[PDB]
RNA sequence: GGGGGGAACCUGGGGAACUGAAACAUCUCAGUACCCAGAGGAGAGGAAAGAGAAAUCGACUCCCUGAGUAGCGGCGAGCGA
RNA sequence: UGGUUCGUGGAGCCAUGGGGGAAUCUGGGCGGACCACCGCCUAAGGCUAAGUACUCCGGGUGACCGAUAGCGCACCAGUAC
RNA sequence: GUAGGGAAACCGAGUCCGAACAGGGCGCAGCGGCCGCAAAGUCCGCGGCCGUGGACCCGAAACCGGGC
RNA sequence: GCUGGGGCUAGGAGUGAAAAGCUAACCGAGCCCGGAGAUAGCUGGUUCUCCCCGAAAUGACUUUAGGGUCAGCCUCAGGCG
RNA sequence: GUGGAGCCUGGGAGUGAGGGCGCGAGCGAUAACGUCCGCGUCCGAGCGCGGGAACAACCGAGACCGCCAGCUAAGGCCCCC
RNA sequence: ACCCGGUGAAAUUGAACUGGCCGUGAAGAUGCGGCCUACCCGUGGCAGGACGAAAAGACCCCGUGGAGCUUUACUGCAGCC
RNA sequence: UGAAAUACCACCCUGGCGCGGCUGGGGGCCUAACCCUCGGAUGGGGGGACAGCGCUUGGCGGGCAGUUUGACUGGGGCGGUCGCCUCCUAAAAGGUAACGGAGGCGCCCAAAGGUCCCCUCAGGCGGGACGGAAAUCCGCCGGAGAGCGCAAGGGUAGAAGGGGGCCUGACUGCGAGGCCUGCAAGCCGAGCAGGGGCGAAAGCCGGGCCUAGUGAACCGGUGGUCCCGUGUGGAAGGGCCAU
């Protein structure tokens, strides 16, 4: 039958308007204390997935 | 960190909002700390309190 | 008047496990297999104490679509209006 | 507790095994906890063709098989064993 | 498919973070002489491969249900 | 004590002077059919011809170590030059 | 330096049990057809060809086909030859 | 048992035109090399070899295989309070 | 006369007692539900509102059920080990293995952090009450053998070492360009803006001489934000920022 969406990348995961894979950075959501600011704030961004990981993903929105 | 070595908050003494995080030796540094940080909110300087974290 | 029978099909009463989760228990397989009661040439359902925002529609059943959407999910595998 | 996409979730709706237990339109249920406003609808009685499902049966047709194939069986087969 | 960006309200050739008109992320722009030709995209055929199904074929020991 | 005839108790159940013995010639859980084409990261097997190119047995991570994902290395199409 | 060189994008992989040898180390016993890395090589896939008596990986050499033609390589020239 | 008349199986079986030694070879060679021995074909016998036959090793390990059993493993259920 | 002042009647307190309403525990008894029994049964006898049984609460519970019970490994088990840092092995770039050789980390510091100013060690010889191998003092020599919180290495006095003053940059919003690299991570970072610290200034400051001191998601807590709010206004509950 039809292929299902993958609801665990659907929630973490957007494919941009050219097909990349946007995530959001890894790391901050504990344990921040000693963390320097430079590390909460680039942090609080997203990042563009490498090639390989990012057409997996992308295979998993059948239909975005 | 440790039960010594505690992890605490800043809070601006002003708009109340907590800032910064850090850490203290609660047995050298026994007092709440206080110090001058920049707020954001704010927009300026303020003395900032330890609050419990 | 009933009883018993009928290839599947139908409704109701009960209802697994392997399997999948690359182990496993919630989850899945699945209300499936199977057992049982009953129906009939079909059975069910059906004429709003409905839907859900359309200032609206207007019983039920069935196909396409809405849509793998909304959501549900050890937010896992997957499930899915 | 079940049903629903809904696995306790903010968990309503529909169903109900237990306990408590009303009212008759100035009555009641619902619109996803709850409350107000606003609107929808009339529970606790029953029936109801057609569209839908299936293929023991009959017929029509195959870019279906052609006796190790096609039904297990083209033949005295659910037989001999 | 023709618009993206943003968790979202929302804005829109931009938008998000931000106080910023700062910086950055993700985005925005055919060939020949009105014609042709090419093309975004989309439809159908074909083919490789992937997902769901037993999914290349044969093989367990076992588990379960109902009967004997 | 042995034995004929007539009976009763069965599958997570019987029966057992106990051996996990026996329950229709293989019982640490009978047989038949069904779920069912269970599942098998394992072993085996995999069918005409010609032409071109042509590996790897490493790294990282892995309840991972004879299996995987990505990278490395092969090949084809388009492009660059 | 125009090469089955390189680079970019995308389709299809397979491989992730290696093994001998040379050299450089660790482990072992200045043991093992031992073990573990590094550089290289060949076998793997060249168990096709000459030599080494025979013999995957030592020497010679990369087999498109055909010839009762010639030159060489390693190795050989007393006879088997 | 053997011979004659009658009837007449079997497992196994890649094909076989199936010798010894010393070597070599995946490390135990009828099958490769060197040497040696050897006319063709049967019958009764013996069991050293064909790593002889039989049984996809029970030991051992490996599989995120199974099953029986245990318990102050986990988590449920019956039963009991 | 005090805070309030008196005869008199309310309404309500305090705490106590009695008749009660209506219940909550105990206790005794009754019979008729319910159970057992009785030639006799619309009854008699015994038990008795208990027991049984329905719903629900918590507990005990291999009697049964479903399962789990890691890997590396000179076979497996047993032992050892599993992430991170330092050195060597490592063949003078980088990288490189073994159950090869040796050590460390799972912290810490409110200064041990920023900046400005000043200062310079260990050690040896000689000299000096208590005073020694070594306490403190003076002289001479002494490039770093000391120090830098803790392993090791690198680095380092022309300071990263020691002392003092003022401080909180142990910033907020970002971030050109790189290191490393399978991914995900990890690392370094000038520069611009905000508001600051120190300095006359040039400037420095986005913790710490440096390399260990650590943990992706999911689920949830807490502060803030005021973005979503299931017809509407809120609310429930989510999202975002922080932890
Ligand atoms: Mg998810
Ligand atoms: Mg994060
Ligand atoms: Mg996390
Ligand atoms: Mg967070
Ligand atoms: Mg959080
Ligand atoms: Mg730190
Ligand atoms: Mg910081
Ligand atoms: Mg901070
Ligand atoms: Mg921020
Ligand atoms: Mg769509
Ligand atoms: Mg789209
Ligand atoms: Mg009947
Ligand atoms: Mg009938
Ligand atoms: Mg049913
Ligand atoms: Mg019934
Ligand atoms: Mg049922
Ligand atoms: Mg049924
Ligand atoms: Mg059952
Ligand atoms: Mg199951
Ligand atoms: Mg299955
Ligand atoms: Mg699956
Ligand atoms: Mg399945
Ligand atoms: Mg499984
Ligand atoms: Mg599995
Ligand atoms: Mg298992
Ligand atoms: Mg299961
Ligand atoms: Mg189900
Ligand atoms: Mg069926
Ligand atoms: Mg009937
Ligand atoms: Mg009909
Ligand atoms: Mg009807
Ligand atoms: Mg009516
Ligand atoms: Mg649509
Ligand atoms: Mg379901
Ligand atoms: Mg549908
Ligand atoms: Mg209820
Ligand atoms: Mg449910
Ligand atoms: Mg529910
Ligand atoms: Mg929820
Ligand atoms: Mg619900
Ligand atoms: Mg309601
Ligand atoms: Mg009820
Ligand atoms: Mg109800
Ligand atoms: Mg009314
Ligand atoms: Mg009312
Ligand atoms: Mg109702
Ligand atoms: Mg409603
Ligand atoms: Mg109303
Ligand atoms: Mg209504
Ligand atoms: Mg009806
Ligand atoms: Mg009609
Ligand atoms: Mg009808
Ligand atoms: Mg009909
Ligand atoms: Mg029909
Ligand atoms: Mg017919
Ligand atoms: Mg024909
Ligand atoms: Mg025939
Ligand atoms: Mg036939
Ligand atoms: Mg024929
Ligand atoms: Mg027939
Ligand atoms: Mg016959
Ligand atoms: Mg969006
Ligand atoms: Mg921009
Ligand atoms: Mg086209
Ligand atoms: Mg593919
Ligand atoms: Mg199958
Ligand atoms: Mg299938
Ligand atoms: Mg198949
Ligand atoms: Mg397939
Ligand atoms: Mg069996
Ligand atoms: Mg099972
Ligand atoms: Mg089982
Ligand atoms: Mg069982
Ligand atoms: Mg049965
Ligand atoms: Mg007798
Ligand atoms: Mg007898
Ligand atoms: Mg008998
Ligand atoms: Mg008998
Ligand atoms: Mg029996
Ligand atoms: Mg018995
Ligand atoms: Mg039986
Ligand atoms: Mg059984
Ligand atoms: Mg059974
Ligand atoms: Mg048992
Ligand atoms: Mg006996
Ligand atoms: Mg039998
Ligand atoms: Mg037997
Ligand atoms: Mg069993
Ligand atoms: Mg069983
Ligand atoms: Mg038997
Ligand atoms: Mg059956
Ligand atoms: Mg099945
Ligand atoms: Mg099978
Ligand atoms: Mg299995
Ligand atoms: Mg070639
Ligand atoms: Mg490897
Ligand atoms: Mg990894
Ligand atoms: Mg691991
Ligand atoms: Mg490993
Ligand atoms: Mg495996
Ligand atoms: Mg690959
Ligand atoms: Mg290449
Ligand atoms: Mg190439
Ligand atoms: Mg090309
Ligand atoms: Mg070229
Ligand atoms: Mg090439
Ligand atoms: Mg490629
Ligand atoms: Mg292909
Ligand atoms: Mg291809
Ligand atoms: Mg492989
Ligand atoms: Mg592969
Ligand atoms: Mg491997
Ligand atoms: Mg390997
Ligand atoms: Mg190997
Ligand atoms: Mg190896
Ligand atoms: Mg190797
Ligand atoms: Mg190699
Ligand atoms: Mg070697
Ligand atoms: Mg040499
Ligand atoms: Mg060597
Ligand atoms: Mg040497
Ligand atoms: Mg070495
Ligand atoms: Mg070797
Ligand atoms: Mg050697
Ligand atoms: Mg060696
Ligand atoms: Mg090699
Ligand atoms: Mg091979
Ligand atoms: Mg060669
Ligand atoms: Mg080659
Ligand atoms: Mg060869
Ligand atoms: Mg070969
Ligand atoms: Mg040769
Ligand atoms: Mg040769
Ligand atoms: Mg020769
Ligand atoms: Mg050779
Ligand atoms: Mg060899
Ligand atoms: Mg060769
Ligand atoms: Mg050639
Ligand atoms: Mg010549
Ligand atoms: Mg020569
Ligand atoms: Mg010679
Ligand atoms: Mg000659
Ligand atoms: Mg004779
Ligand atoms: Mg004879
Ligand atoms: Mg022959
Ligand atoms: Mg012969
Ligand atoms: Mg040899
Ligand atoms: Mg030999
Ligand atoms: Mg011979
Ligand atoms: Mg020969
Ligand atoms: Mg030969
Ligand atoms: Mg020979
Ligand atoms: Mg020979
Ligand atoms: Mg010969
Ligand atoms: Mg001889
Ligand atoms: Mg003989
Ligand atoms: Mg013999
Ligand atoms: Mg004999
Ligand atoms: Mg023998
Ligand atoms: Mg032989
Ligand atoms: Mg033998
Ligand atoms: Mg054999
Ligand atoms: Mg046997
Ligand atoms: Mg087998
Ligand atoms: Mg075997
Ligand atoms: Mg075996
Ligand atoms: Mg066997
Ligand atoms: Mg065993
Ligand atoms: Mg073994
Ligand atoms: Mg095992
Ligand atoms: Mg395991
Ligand atoms: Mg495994
Ligand atoms: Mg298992
Ligand atoms: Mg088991
Ligand atoms: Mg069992
Ligand atoms: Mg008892
Ligand atoms: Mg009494
Ligand atoms: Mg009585
Ligand atoms: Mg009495
Ligand atoms: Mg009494
Ligand atoms: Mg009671
Ligand atoms: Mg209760
Ligand atoms: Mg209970
Ligand atoms: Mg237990
Ligand atoms: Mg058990
Ligand atoms: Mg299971
Ligand atoms: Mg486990
Ligand atoms: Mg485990
Ligand atoms: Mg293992
Ligand atoms: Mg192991
Ligand atoms: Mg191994
Ligand atoms: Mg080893
Ligand atoms: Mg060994
Ligand atoms: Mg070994
Ligand atoms: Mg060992
Ligand atoms: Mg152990
Ligand atoms: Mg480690
Ligand atoms: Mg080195
Ligand atoms: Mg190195
Ligand atoms: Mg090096
Ligand atoms: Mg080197
Ligand atoms: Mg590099
Ligand atoms: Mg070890
Ligand atoms: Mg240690
Ligand atoms: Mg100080
Ligand atoms: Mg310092
Ligand atoms: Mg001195
Ligand atoms: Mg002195
Ligand atoms: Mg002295
Ligand atoms: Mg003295
Ligand atoms: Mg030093
Ligand atoms: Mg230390
Ligand atoms: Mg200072
Ligand atoms: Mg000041
Ligand atoms: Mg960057
Ligand atoms: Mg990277
Ligand atoms: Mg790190
Ligand atoms: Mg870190
Ligand atoms: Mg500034
Ligand atoms: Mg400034
Ligand atoms: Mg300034
Ligand atoms: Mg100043
Ligand atoms: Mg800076
Ligand atoms: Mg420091
Ligand atoms: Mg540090
Ligand atoms: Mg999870
Ligand atoms: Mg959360
Ligand atoms: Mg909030
Ligand atoms: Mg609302
Ligand atoms: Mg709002
Ligand atoms: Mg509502
Ligand atoms: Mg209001
Ligand atoms: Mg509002
Ligand atoms: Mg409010
Ligand atoms: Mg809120
Ligand atoms: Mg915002
Ligand atoms: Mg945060
Ligand atoms: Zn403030």
């Amino acid at each position: 039958p039809k292929m299902k969406t993958h609801k665990g990348a659907k929630k973490r995961v957007k494919i941009t308007a050219s097909g990349k894979v946007v995530a959001m950075k890894t790391g901050k959501r504990h344990l921040n204390w000693q963390k320097s600011g430079k590390e909460i704030r680039q942090k609080g961004r997203k990042f563009v997935l490498a090639k390989p990981e990012a057409e997996r993903i992308k295979l998993l929105l059948p239909y975005e | 960190a440790s039960e010594v070595r505690i992890k605490l908050l800043l809070e601006c003494t002003e708009c109340k909002r907590r800032n910064y995080a850090t850490e203290k030796n609660k047995r050298n540094t026994p007092n709440k700390l206080e110090l001058r940080k920049y707020c954001p909110w704010c927009r300026k300087h303020t003395v900032h309190r330890e609050v419990k974290i």
